[PDB]
């Protein structure tokens, strides 16, 4: 049972921010509930598996495609390209939203909202969930950033140690050789001297 | 045909088949005679591979058995290359004694200084043997560095240390190993610079190395009251600071 | 400009949730703005740099565990909030084991947009939340990549250490055979000397 609060702007209200909360179970295509609010009031409504299918049919558009568009419009899924438009009458409580492509506006779907009776309260619930959300993602960030640090220091550290070790190892054989030759040739100094004295014996 | 350095020289080729009849053929185009089994005038047998006639020819000691690479320098130099240990697979008594006057049984002169070249070549015929255990190699190595003052060499900086790294959530319990740890990398550094590293804390470890978790420190110091030989407990940064200045820092800085 | 947001209760209304929000500029010490809401209405209050440090003086105290008592008590079982909408007095007191005493109390003065205030605060969450999500995704893929590499260097360093161990052993093994042959020879000649 996912939900998704997304902040929008109404065409009616250029400067004033508004919040769209959708909510469902996990598809969008199975239907969804849909509160708007502005701080100060709160409107709701429900869409259904089949209303969606009909809407798509109206647009002569393949169903995955259409739901594609729905997620991007309703869930802040928008690409850089994508421009979406949101329209609401307080008065008629009608919600429609559209996409804007080659300077045409293409309606993407509509809603019947029903102004809500308990306003300051669903606002409460809403904005408790956001505190919980922001706190979770905060804490997960603190953790990921600390692992990132750990990891970056430890990778830098093996890289250097490792390469210093590959050099030393590559110079080792000859190095041993050289230590071995001085020792054996000192032995041979001693062989020569004893042998010569034995000659003179 | 192509030469006769070998003319009037009789050869047994037993191995082979670098191939037994190739060489007999080649011998034969250097003026030389082949003979199926050895005899009072055969000069030497040639010996590519271990074998029945061969293994046996050695067990008698009439003849003296030489590697194919000798003939191939003769063929390549067009000359009758004097025998050098590096050529001999086995020596007949008379020849053994002639070469035991100037040479080791591996081929090093008694009387003439070796070389990089010349010793590489000596080293180059031996494969060992196993006659040697890691613990064993360690001491031999260690005493030779001590003998020769090689014991401060970096790559040997830690031979004398026997170290337990705190890599197990339960001391000495191999199945509690914490893997992919800064401490896993310290075992590699210690081993690379000569350390003996041990997966078991027992009498004879001279050092134990902690990183950031001190959770087992007190178990260690508790273990060590029961030891005779009283290990040190050290910080990981001991090993790094020692390797970074290419010699032992030491320890009392890094205690505990 | 720092800030911090915080769910609370009042004893005045035990059964519901409110929000206190504390904002300040580069420190809590410059002074600060503080705001409270039920989800419906707008309460605000400005307590700044001059009467901030006059608090710890008329109490003679370490700003230390005042300032620090407040920030525990404010920026987030045992503080206790009480406010009244008519006066605007907001007080809190530190509740102890079997004593109790007084900690703080703004004489607030509320404002006119209960929406402009709920707007900044829902936003904050969403902006702060969406920002972290992006970073968390990048960090997470960065960290898998750093661990992969780390693991690779580890396996190549393991092989380089085995190779170094094997290279010495092999080479000492062939040394000790040759060295020994010089000492045995040295022994004969020494003995054979003493005898001639």
């Amino acid at each position: 049972m996912e939900r998704k609060i997304s902040r929008i702007h109404l065409v009616s209200e250029p400067s004033i921010t508004h919040f769209l909360q959708v909510s469902w179970e996990k598809t969008l295509e199975s239907g969804f509930v849909i509160t708007l609010t502005d701080g100060h009031s709160a409107w709701t409504g429900t869409v259904s598996e089949s209303e969606i299918s009909q809407e798509a049919d109206d647009m002569e558009m393949e169903k995955g495609k259409y739901v594609g568009e729905l997620r991007k419009a309703l869930l802040s899924g928008a690409g850089p390209a994508d421009v979406y438009t949101f329209n609401f009458s307080k008065e008629s409580c009608y919600f429609f939203f559209e996409k804007n492509l080659k300077d045409v506006s293409f309606r993407l779907g509509s809603f019947n909202l029903e102004k809500v009776e308990n306003p300051a309260e669903v606002i409460r619930e809403l904005i408790c969930y956001c505190l919980d959300t922001t706190a979770e993602n905060q804490a997960k960030n603190e953790h990921l950033q600390k692992e990132n640090e750990r990891l970056l220091r430890d990778w830098n550290d093996v890289q250097g140690r490792f390469e210093k070790c590959v050099s030393a190892k590559e110079a080792l054989e000859t190095d041993l050789y050289k230590r071995f030759i001085l020792v054996l040739n000192e032995k041979k100094t001693k062989i020569r001297s004893l042998h010569n004295k034995l000659l003179n014996a | 045909k192509i030469s006769n350095i070998f003319e009037d020289v009789e050869f047994c080729v037993m191995s082979g088949t670098q191939p037994k009849p190739d060489l007999e053929n080649r011998i034969a185009e250097f003026g030389g005679y082949i003979v199926q089994n050895p005899g009072p005038d055969t000069y030497c047998v040639i010996a590519g591979s271990e074998n029945i006639r061969v293994k046996n020819i050695i067990l008698s000691n009439k003849h003296d058995v030489v590697k194919p690479a000798w003939l191939l320098e003769c063929f390549k130099t067009k000359s009758f290359v004097p025998w050098q240990p590096r050529f001999m697979i086995h020596m007949c008594p008379s020849t053994k004694e002639h070469f035991a006057r100037e040479y080791d049984c591996y081929g090093d002169s008694y009387f003439i200084d070796t070389d990089l070249n010349q010793l590489k070549e000596v080293f180059s015929g031996i494969k060992n043997s196993n006659e040697q255990t890691p613990e064993e190699m360690a001491s031999l190595i260690a005493d030779l560095e001590y003998r020769y003052s090689w014991d401060c060499s970096p790559l040997s900086m830690f031979r004398r240390h026997t170290v337990y790294l705190d890599s197990y959530a339960v001391i000495n319990d191999l199945s509690t190993k914490n893997e992919g740890t800064r401490l896993a990398i310290k075992a590699l550094e210690l081993r690379f610079h000569g350390a003996k590293v041990v997966s078991c804390l027992a009498e004879g470890v001279s050092h134990v190395i902690i990183g950031e978790d001190h959770s087992r420190v007190a178990d260690f110091k508790a273990f060590r009251r029961t030891f005779k030989r009283k290990f040190k407990i050290l910080k990981e940064s001991w090993v790094t600071d020692s390797i970074d200045k290419c010699e032992l820092q030491e320890e009392n800085q890094y205690l505990i």
